[PDB]
């Protein structure tokens, strides 16, 4: 059916970089906007980044500005996240999220209709 | 030395010292957008933005106080016709906003999100972003009976459509039934539509067409959609509001200036009571008069000094008259259409008659007012001496 | 940068009672509020979008309403399958602002 | 020497914006009595009821049968308690019947071969039994057979005849077969000058009083020397007779004011208003010898003379005579208007409604300008003439 | 100076004042003939505009004729196949303002059909006929194949096409005329479409016919293409008319046409346009005075002083020159008389006309009062 | 009451001839006039209602007309079955005002 | 479709009588019902009538105060009661039915069904 | 088969008379106007005479105004031309042509849609 | 009355070439111009009427146009069968006037 599978993650030392991948299967990928969200262990849900189809409007959160990069590949049906500089505040479970509007130029006025079972990223010695 | 010729009731030409102009004959060719929210619809009509054109995507979920339509606007997707185009355009323009809210209708056993080669979104074939082309799946098109209530506190506008294919083969290939029917109803209105097969001239290699209909659901009401075939479903609802908003056709650049009165030629100052530029105005604007020059006698008569009290009295009276006339303007936001590209018939003739009557009456009023005020100004300035 | 406030932080009800969760916003979001339900150990599931539109597959006992300036999610007949954490999220401005959690426990 | 007044009033002229006078009159009326009292006019109170419901024969509107009027008062609590229906042109029929002024009904003996007549529904309950409209005939198949109907009625009288008929829209095909024995019906009602052909539409609708079907109402006018022909094959709501169309003074108003007892000639939805003054500020909707509408709260005419704080009879009499002549010219002479256009809309439709609103706004603005100029002119000339008597 | 035979006029501060001359500003009479020197008048005796456009026999002499004002008489009737126009007023206004009947033939394909059908109620000469600008298409050898004709517009002006749909009385008649049980017509261009389905049913007999014809019109722009795809019940076109923008209109009037010169026409006749206002009729053509609802409006040893007399005469004649003579030309306007009951649009038109008449009457009264008051004031100031 | 007057108290005509009966009313009734026919020894049968509307079953030779504030009932071919008494009635006001009868004989 | 009558006879002056009319073949609770009497070889006279809801009841001037009219829709019956009879009331009585399908008032209608009258004689 | 057949040509002396007849077959004759057009040997085309279906509007050329008569017979489907006085300038081939407009009242706004193989007229000693 | 002038008195073209013939009028004719083609020894055949309306049976390579004030007949792909004389005729005002023909040969 419809699913989003996330790969990557694990244990990384502070100041190092790694790349997470999200593969979508079951829907037209070049129509819906895609987001990355994260949840700390037993704390809450925090928005991370978001991109649209055609990759014109890209938005990041204030705490992840300048060190994070999100990209798309509509031919290969993939959403990529690259994190370069990492701190201990990013140890979380990451979810790859699908949007609801069928074709949205802008990233707002939307809702999260599909979520994926995220991957664990730990930043520790 | 220099004099100005003015008109009164008793005399048709009198040489006075100073005379002001109450008719604006010029405009800066820019639609200033400081105090009004102006949305430039380049290459995009209002209806093509209400629906999802692949080139009007940037206008979605946008608000405005005045919509500017350009003469170069064209459509670049599936050909369509609106049986009452003017009514829908006026309703959406005066609504003042496009805000789509998605809804999850209970469609059964059909293929959704159908695309066509008329719409191209970047590289792939597509369709309107606010509609849903429902076709058959596995050569079966089950009857659709879908209900949706209005539990909110405002009216909801639904835009749906009917498909007119070229031939019976195309109809059967798209929808399993030979002839379809659509019934969209509420607790107070009903619309039943039947498609009409037949060939049409090809626009972007398509001999089929789409007819567009709209429905308004009030609070406490319920929208029922019952269709056997040929239905272009809606993806959600728009929001209808009452306010100050309109739509204008103008090929003028948009600038950073500030002004209150807009016109298809540009933004015009509203200090003077009358105008001569265009009959289509937005906001606090001077009235339209056919005359090109209307001059008010702001000075005494001219024939070829410690009396300050008389001078002050005359100046105060004339300045009071000027204050009463100059600067106080009325604000009209949405009006009727005043230019027509096609010939239609009775209603267009009625609108033309109404505008001609208004223009003639206001021209007569302006001429008479200038005459009376000139006569009384000259009389009072003669009485003061 | 909207601060979403939820109430109550924790709720308890019997099987069959009526449960209400309220959410407020700092600024005016034009009826763009989404409700999310998360069971322990699973991904969030969207319940209501637009504060009044039920998504497909969600039981009809869930309702969303705009009571004044507050947004309410109501469970008419609570069942043992409705023990989770509920969040309210905005969609008007781009930075997604999830609220806190209202944890519901059965008796 | 003139006289002065300890009190005063402020009026507007052309050369001067504020002049103190001795006595000023108000040319605009700002208040009503709150009661629509029909002493010179005949007023019908349509409580519980609209005009079309009274025309069709709602069980509640049964007391409006064969009743004439000069003004019809329609209230905001009016509802329908019969079979759900729609009129494709509601405003036109409402205006036509309202201007006719009579609900006189005369029966006719249509042939109607081989059908079941006087069908009744449980949505309409008259007394304690199911019923239907009293001026329409529900034609239903008899013995699972609905023969085609071809009936004619000529107009041998000396007036036009109005016929109200209808088309039944069922919900499902099973209902259509059970009611009219045919899969699809068709109605053709024609005269020597016009033709109307209607095809019913089958589909579900929201339930009003447990009824998923609807009725569409149509009307026809038959001139003297003409023939009305009905050639339906199914789904016909036949007429039981004909109404009378007259030309005269009559209209319909939407208001919520009680009806009393006084001789007032001008009616507005707020109430009855006196017509001594030339202008008004209450409502745009009027009926009969009414002052014109302006958007000004006060418009005062200087019926006196300027003040700067023995007797002569000839000059005083001359000034009084001239001022009273002006007042006679202005105050009292009021034109009569019956059955104007609608000025309030509960929906949004489009082009025609915008045209109507534009027309009314143009009228209001032009008459406001006229009132301001007229008062200014008369005040200026009044002051001038009273200063010329010295 | 004084006069033994005076006149009574009205001012602002005086209601009845005696003056000397007191000319008149409203016209209350007409000569009773529609003069035709400046404008081109076309007398449609026994002929409506639509009948002339379609080409019934009695109007055979009106084809390919231009006009500036069509005159329709109350005795006009139709002597051909019964027909109905679903929007009669719009088509009448369109053709009236176009100002010309000019037919150019076109060669449509029309495969496998019988053309030039005739009816026994449209007699031209001594043999049965039909309309001269429409083609009645009937089955041939009990077969009516589908039509797929197309015509492009390679010219520099819009083309008007008039076509129709036949509504027969019974199914037997429909089959006997067009082989299909139910027909359907689709006429479309690049900007508009029109789909029509005939309605079978009996109608009152006019000239022994229970069937009817419904008339439709389309307009094709200089870069468009007309497509006709009917498979039944089609009264095909024979060509296209020319649509022009001009100063033409229509008028209903039972008045004779004579040899005279006048510019302002009303249904009662041609009236002089020297005076600024009128009282005859609200329907006008050309440069005509305004309509007011008033019967009359009037505007003002031994030696002599030449200078003062000349000054007063000059001012009064200047006022008169400003008022008398300068009129405005309105050619085509809305309808002001109705012979039926319609509804919203008719009420709106009546409201518009009543508003205009009332406002112009008020303007006339105020203007005459003002000018009389100032005339008396100035003539009193010169003495 | 509104008195009704019928012109010929008794009339004799040949079979096939034309028979006319006229009625007048004291006041104005909005064409609410009914015609009744009574054979000897039987109950009355209504012929025309509304002064111009023929009831079902009545032969077409009976016609009703209004002319000059008078009401006329016409028989075009007086068959022998049309020997009876003919009455006029109103329906506008309700005191009940059947007029006196006209008796028709056949030669 | 018939209206039958019963209750006629011979009674002395100043006494009471009760006539009954029974309707069959049509919906009774829709049409108005009247009584009309005919003297022997004189003419037709109107005496009383009643509507479907028994709300508007009217009597003739010569029968006011002594005559009562009633209706039972469940039993399909129309009753007349005479109290103070005189010699001017010896006539044949017809129970007649109105024409309008549902009339609130007794006016603006005709008599489309008549019964065969019953005889009432008031004599010594 | 729609055709027009001419008869009556020959050799005549100057100052004498001739009568040409044109018979139409294959179309409704009383709906179309009929004209005569003559062509000189090796020269252009010249218009001669014209008549309508009702024989109401009849038009002649300037050079043949007085001595030429054209007539029509709808019952017999015939068009007749009579020449009274003939000169040497009339030696030509004559075509009997039919009009294009269906039931035209006037002769003007139309074109010649059918032509017949004409007959030769020679006026010489 | 109205004199018609044809521009080329004689034209030679190769098989497949484009050929244009022009006609001018002394007065104004409301686009009532007809083109006729005559082969040697045969009767003329009407090609286009109204300057833009092709008659049935004429090949599509023939086109007619109004180039402002001149009337043009164009043959796109000339063929050996298109060797004849071409005339332009008016219909506005009688008498009908034919212009002198244009003779076309094949190289
Ligand atoms: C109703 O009234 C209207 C007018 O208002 C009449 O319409 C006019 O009809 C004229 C004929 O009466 C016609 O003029 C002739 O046109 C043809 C051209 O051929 C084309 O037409 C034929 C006929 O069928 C079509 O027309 C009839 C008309 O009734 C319709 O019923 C039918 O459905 C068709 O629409 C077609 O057979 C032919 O098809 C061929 O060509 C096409 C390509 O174009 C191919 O696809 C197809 O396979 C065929 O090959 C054409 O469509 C000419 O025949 C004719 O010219 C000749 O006329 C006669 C013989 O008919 C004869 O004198 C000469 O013929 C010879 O001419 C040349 C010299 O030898 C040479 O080509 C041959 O040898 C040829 O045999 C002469 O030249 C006419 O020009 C008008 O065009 C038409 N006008 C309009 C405006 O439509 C209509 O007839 C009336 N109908 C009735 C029922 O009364
Ligand atoms: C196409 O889709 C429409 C819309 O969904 C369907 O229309 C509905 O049809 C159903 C019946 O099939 C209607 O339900 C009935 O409504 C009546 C009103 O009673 C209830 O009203 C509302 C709910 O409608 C509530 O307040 C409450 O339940 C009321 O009792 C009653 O006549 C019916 O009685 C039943 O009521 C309850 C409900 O179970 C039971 O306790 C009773 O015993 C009894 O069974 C029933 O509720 C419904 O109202 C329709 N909706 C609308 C909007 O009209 C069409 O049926 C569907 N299909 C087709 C072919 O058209
Ligand atoms: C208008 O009214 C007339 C009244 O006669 C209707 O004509 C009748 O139509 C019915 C239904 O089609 C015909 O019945 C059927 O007709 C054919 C044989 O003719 C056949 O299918 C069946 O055996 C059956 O009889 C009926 O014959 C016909 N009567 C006549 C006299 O023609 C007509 O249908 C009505 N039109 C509309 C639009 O309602």
């Amino acid at each position: 059916e419809v699913q989003l599978v996330e790969s990557g993650g694990g244990l990384v030392q502070p100041g190092r970089s790694l790349r997470l991948s999200c593969a979508a299967s079951g829907f037209t990928f070049h129509n819906y906007a895609m987001h990355w969200v994260r949840q700390a262990p037993g704390k809450g849900l925090d928005w991370v980044t978001g991109i649209t189809w055609n990759s014109v409007n890209v938005d990041y959160a204030d705490s992840v500005k300048g060190r994070f990069t999100i990209s798309r590949d509509n031919a290969k049906n993939s959403l990529y996240l690259q994190m370069n500089s990492l701190r201990a505040e990013d140890t979380a479970l990451y979810y790859c999220v699908k949007g609801q509007v069928w074709s949205g130029y802008y990233l707002t006025h939307d809702a999260f209709d599909l979520w994926g079972q995220g991957t664990t990223v730990t930043v520790s010695g | 030395p220099n004099g100005t010729i003015v008109k009164t009731i008793t005399n048709d030409r009198i040489e006075v010292t100073n005379a002001t102009e109450l008719v604006q004959n010029s405009s800066i060719g820019e639609i200033c957008g400081s105090p009004h929210q102006i949305l430039d619809g380049g290459n995009c009509t209002l209806i093509d933005a209400l629906l999802g054109d692949p080139q009007c995507d940037g206008f979605q979920n946008k608000e405005w106080d005045l919509f500017v339509e350009r003469s170069r606007a064209n459509s670049n997707c599936y050909p369509y016709d609106v049986p009452d185009y003017a009514s829908l355009r006026s309703l959406v323009a005066s609504s003042g906003t496009l805000e789509f809210k998605n809804e999850s209708f209970n469609w059964t056993g059909v293929k959704q999100n159908g695309t066509s080669s008329a719409c191209i979104r970047g590289s792939s074939s597509s369709f309107f972003s606010r509609l849903n082309w429902l076709t058959s799946l596995n050569n079966i098109y089950p009857a659709q009976n879908v209900t949706m209530p209005n539990k909110e506190q405002f009216d909801k506008l639904y835009i749906w459509g009917v498909h007119h294919p070229d031939t019976d083969k195309n109809q059967i290939s798209l929808f399993a039934q030979s002839s379809g029917r659509i019934t969209v109803s509420t607790k107070r209105s009903q619309q039943a539509v039947i498609p009409n097969i037949g060939s049409r001239p090809r626009i972007r290699d398509i001999p089929s067409r789409i007819s567009i209909y709209w429905t308004i659901v009030k609070p406490g009401d319920i929208l029922l959609i019952n269709s056997t075939g040929n239905l272009i479903a809606p993806r959600g609802y728009f929001k209808i509001r009452s306010g100050k908003s309109s739509i204008m056709r103008s090929d003028a650049p948009i600038g950073k200036c500030k002004s209150e009165c807009i016109t298809p030629n540009g933004s015009i100052p509203n200090d003077k009571p009358f105008q001569n530029v265009n009959r289509i105005t937005y906001g606090a604007c001077p009235r339209y008069v056919k005359q090109s020059t209307l001059k008010l006698a702001t000075g005494m008569r001219n024939v070829p000094a410690a009396d300050l009290k008389s001078t002050q009295a005359a100046i105060d009276q004339i300045n009071g008259i000027l204050n009463r006339l100059i600067g106080k303007t009325n604000e009209k936001f949405h009006q009727i259409e005043k230019e027509f590209s096609e010939v239609e018939g009775r209603v267009q003739d009625l609108e033309k008659y109404v505008e001609d009557t208004k223009i003639d009456l206001w021209s007569y009023n302006a001429e008479l007012l200038v005459a009376l005020i000139n006569q009384h100004t000259i009389d009072l300035t003669d009485s003061e001496m | 940068d909207i601060v979403m406030t939820q109430s109550p932080p924790s709720l308890s009800a019997t099987v069959g009672d009526r449960v209400t969760i309220t959410c407020r916003a700092s600024q005016s979001i034009s009826n763009y509020l989404n409700w999310y339900q998360q069971k322990p150990g699973k991904a969030p599931k969207l319940l209501i979008s637009g504060a009044s539109s039920l998504q497909l597959g969600v039981p009809s006992r869930f309702s969303g309403s705009e009571s004044g300036t507050d947004f309410t999610l109501t469970i008419s007949s609570l069942q043992p399958e409705d023990c989770a954490t509920y969040y309210c999220q905005q969609g008007y401005i781009m930075p997604g602002t999830f609220g806190q959690g209202t944890k519901v426990d059965i008796k």
